[PDB]
RNA sequence: GCAUUC
RNA sequence: GGGAGACUGGAAUUCCUGGUGUAGCGGUGGAAUGCGCAGAUAUCAGGAGGAACACCGGUGGCGAAGGCGGGUCUCUGGGCAGUAACUGACGCUGAGGAGCGAAAGCGUGGGGAGCGAACAGGAUUAGAUACCCUGGUAGUCCACGCCGUAAACGGUGGGUACUAGGUGUGGGUUUCCUUCCUUGGGAUCCGUGCCGUAGCUAACGCAUUAAGUACCCCGCCUGGGGAGUACGGCCGCAAGG
């Protein structure tokens, strides 16, 4: 899980405003870092396949908010993939 | 790990090598290599008296410390860790503090950069060498003296270990990598760990170019043999050997440790068989 | 830097005079580490309710330790090798 | 030999008994068993046949001077009482009764049912 | 329902098993 | 039926170090009594079952007295 | 304990 | 007791070593094979080793399902309540597809105490390729793969709204009665049980955790056998799916 400095840093970066913790960007953001950190556990622990899930579940999610980005508002989409490292 | 090869030819079908992924340099530390060169089996009176030994590739000795005894406080660095032609395990090329290089076999686990102790005082970490007396029972050791002094002798092997039982007086009860109970003065010198390579085992080697390689020759059936060479010999078409199975110099297959040795004294009781 | 509660069971055939200093030492590992060592309580000779290691009765020691759980780990292993040390016991002490 | 103060183990299983007199350092001084005052196959399991074991085993201790005795019984057989009792008549005191049956803390696997 | 219903499907399903174990090497040679 | 001591405001901390706290939930088999009889709630029945556990391994409690 | 069939 | 890794604890079974000590032990409905008399069983002490974790412990908790219970530590997933700080329909379902998936089984390497297909004897019987007894190998355990089935069941696909109550129990919030004792009582949110209306059902029964009243999407059925078989194909080391 992410603490609240972690969290504070992320947010801070991403957040479309001050203060703001909902929109797609911020989101899309905690949900990189928690699916890092949740790679680099599932590398230890190959055979963790209820965590695995867990990781399952934040990826179908990242996929819709991203989408969500992309049918609002192209430019957003791409500065978020870009500034972030994801391919798609 | 092993690496298998594919199945281009059928030489190679089914065959493997390891991966030597723990090699860290190629080459050998020119001040601690001695000439080997092949006996072909043959004894000092140029006589056969192992069969199925020669033609194997040239390969130089590394000189491996199996005492440990000169150099208690004095740490080292393992510098690298090397293939060595002699032997199923890897080595480890240590540099001491004194600037001493010297070679020992690898345990499993030690990396390069890992610092290595000697001594009473040692810690009980893998490759550090300490007396029985100071290692605690339970723990899992290799190359141990037989006799104060005289250089590690058991569990050598790739992969293999030794499990410390117990201590009383002057003894140490050991299990062996053969199943073995026996007892060693807590005088005696072990390392801490088991031996690398432990995957070495499972290598298949392919073909019959590759044990010639490593220096055996044919073995051939004592059963396609005449009777003049081997009791099995003789009979027409296939046979068993038409009696009980002896070696090719007439001996019973039963038990070859001879009676009342003195170690006896020491072994509480031998390996099992067929468990 | 986490709150651990270490309990320490240690030889009766040792004098309790001695048992404080022997573990202080054993406890530097945390203060070179950075962490703190606040408090070792170290309890008398008590009666085990069964025996340990051939032992009747044993030296009651509690350790409270702010540390890295990497350090405190290694404290522990060091412990164990330690022959007058017969069980140890680590607890972490806060929420989880 | 003589020892004034022993402990019987009463083994009472549902097939047999066996009853062992034996100093309080745990080493046998007397013993007797169904099979022993001559019973055979299932008779063997019934308390009466306890009953005699119990009194044999008895009066063999009492040959070596046995006067008191502490009472350790297990199994889930039918002569533990019975078995008690003839301790008593055959003229030993009794003094503790501390049962001490063997409880796994969820160890080996059981034998498959019977059907 | 009734086992009954069950009962018909063991049977077929155990006889299929069985024929299966008496052609086994059988089938592979046919099917080579 | 009655009421979880630990529930109360008075309601003394569950730790393995208390051997006379704990002696008051074991039976003198030594064996951890049951909650029905206790009157302790879920969440301190565990508590007290894992302390007890605790004090066991290092030998402040015996396995089955 | 054992007790198949019409 | 959601998952994963590491270390570790005690009881018990078995074996080993050594006392004490004999002639029985073991087993059944009743016996016999069996183990003993070359020193068993029993009892005491020490040692080895593997597997499962008594009490707590429940028609209780957690998990998508399969499933999950000795302790500790490390890493890690989900859920619920409160507050409305934030985004502003981003939702639901999902043909194909992908992943997970009890037990048995399979491959390679370890381990193997107990249990135990096959396999031996003994007994029972007309026979006894069984039930019962004595033994006993794969396996059961670990590491890494494969396999992809179960009455994998609530024999009940997922989402959402609505439709008398009563009464247990698990996890939160809150108001009152006040000792402020607190299983005091109320309200409220989220689970999990039992009983019961209306309504539904061939009946049995279900009944706010629906099998009721409705809307959205998927899967599936179309008399019993032949047959979840043949052929073809795909997957699998094989079994086979
Ligand atoms: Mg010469
Ligand atoms: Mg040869
Ligand atoms: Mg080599
Ligand atoms: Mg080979
Ligand atoms: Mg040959
Ligand atoms: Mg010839
Ligand atoms: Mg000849
Ligand atoms: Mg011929
Ligand atoms: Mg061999
Ligand atoms: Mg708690
Ligand atoms: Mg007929
Ligand atoms: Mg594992
Ligand atoms: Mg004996
Ligand atoms: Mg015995
Ligand atoms: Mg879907
Ligand atoms: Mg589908
Ligand atoms: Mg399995
Ligand atoms: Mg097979
Ligand atoms: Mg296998
Ligand atoms: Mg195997
Ligand atoms: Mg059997
Ligand atoms: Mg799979
Ligand atoms: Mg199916
Ligand atoms: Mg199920
Ligand atoms: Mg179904
Ligand atoms: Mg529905
Ligand atoms: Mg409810
Ligand atoms: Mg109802
Ligand atoms: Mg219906
Ligand atoms: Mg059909
Ligand atoms: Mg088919
Ligand atoms: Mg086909
Ligand atoms: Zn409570």
């Amino acid at each position: 899980a992410l603490t609240a400095e972690q969290k504070k840093e992320i947010l801070g970066q991403y957040g479309l405003h001050d203060t703001d913790t909902g929109s797609p960007e911020a989101q899309v953001a905690l949900l990189t870092k928690r699916i890092q950190d949740l790679t680099e556990h599932l590398k230890v622990h190959k055979h963790d396949h209820h965590s695995r899930r867990g990781l399952l579940l934040l990826v179908g999610r990242r996929r819709r908010l991203l989408k969500y980005v992309a049918q609002v508002d192209v430019a957003r989409y791409r500065s978020l993939i870009e500034r972030l490292g994801l391919r798609r | 790990g092993i690496r298998k090869y594919k199945p281009t030819t059928p030489g190679r079908r089914g065959a493997s090598v390891s991966d030597f992924a723990e090699i860290t340099r190629s080459t050998p530390e020119k001040s601690l290599v001695r000439p080997l060169h092949g006996k072909g089996g043959r004894n000092a009176h140029g006589r056969i008296t192992t069969r199925h030994k020669g033609g194997g590739h040239k390969r130089a000795y590394r000189v491996i410390d199996f005492r440990r005894h000169d150099k208690d406080g004095v740490n080292a660095k393992v510098a690298h860790i090397e293939y060595d032609p002699n032997r199923t395990a890897n080595i480890a090329l240590l540099h001491y503090l004194d600037g001493e290089k010297r070679y020992i076999i690898a345990p499993q686990g030690l990396k390069q950069g890992d610092v290595i102790e000697s001594g009473a005082n040692a810690d009980i970490k893998p490759g550090n060498n300490l007396p029985l007396r100071n290692i605690p029972a339970g723990t899992v050791i290799h190359a141990v003296e037989l006799r104060p002094g005289g250089g590690a002798k058991l569990a050598r092997s790739a992969g293999v270990s030794i499990q410390l039982l117990g201590k009383e007086g002057t003894y140490a009860a050991l299990r062996m990598p053969s199943g073995e109970i026996r007892r060693v003065d807590v005088r005696c010198r072990a390392t801490v760990g088991e031996v690398g390579n432990a995957e070495q085992s499972n290598i298949n080697w392919g073909k019959a170019g590759r044990m010639r390689w490593k220096g055996k020759r044919p073995t051939v059936r004592g059963v396609v043999m005449n009777p003049v060479d081997h009791p099995h010999g003789g009979g027409e078409g296939k046979t068993s050997g038409g009696r009980h199975p002896v070696s090719p110099w007439g001996k019973p297959e039963g038990r070859t440790r001879k009676p009342n040795k003195p170690s006896d004294k020491l072994i509480v009781r031998r390996r099992r068989t067929g468990k | 830097m986490r709150p651990y509660e270490i309990m320490v069971i240690l030889d009766p055939t040792l004098d309790e005079r001695t048992v404080a200093p022997s573990l202080e030492t054993f406890l530097n590992v945390i203060r070179k580490d950075g962490g703190t060592v606040d408090k070792v309580d170290i309890w008398g000779r008590r009666r085990l309710a069964y025996e340990i290691a051939k032992h009747a009765e044993g030296i009651y020691a509690v350790i409270d330790v702010k540390a890295e759980p990497a350090t405190v780990s290694e404290l522990d292993r060091q412990l164990n090798l330690n022959e007058s040390v017969l069980r140890t016991k680590v607890l972490r002490t806060d929420k989880h | 030999k003589n020892v004034p103060h022993g402990a019987a183990h009463i083994k009472s299983t549902f097939n047999n008994t066996i009853v062992s007199i034996t100093d309080p350092q745990g080493n046998v001084i007397a013993w007797a068993s169904s099979g022993h005052v001559g019973f055979k196959g299932s008779r063997k399991s019934t308390p009466f046949a306890a009953q005699l074991a119990a009194e044999n085993a008895a009066r063999k201790a009492q040959e070596h001077g046995v006067k008191k005795v502490d009472v350790f019984v297990k199994g889930p057989g039918s002569g533990r009482e019975t078995a008690i009792r003839s301790l008593q008549a055959a003229g030993l005191e009794v003094g503790t009764i501390s049962d001490v049956t063997p409880q796994p803390h969820n160890g080996c696997r059981p034998p498959k049912r019977r059907r | 329902g009734s086992v009954i219903k069950k009962r018909r499907k063991r049977m077929s399903k155990k006889k299929h098993r069985k024929l299966l174990r008496r052609t086994r090497v059988q089938r592979r040679k046919l099917g080579k | 039926t009655r009421k979880c001591v630990f529930c109360s405001k008075k309601g003394q901390t569950i730790d393995y170090k208390d051997t006379a706290l704990l002696r008051t939930y074991i039976s003198e088999r030594g064996k951890i009594r049951a909650r029905r009889v206790t009157g302790n709630c879920v969440q301190h029945q565990r508590d007290i079952a894992v302390a007890v556990k605790n004090a066991r391994e290092v030998a402040l409690l015996p396995f089955g007295s």
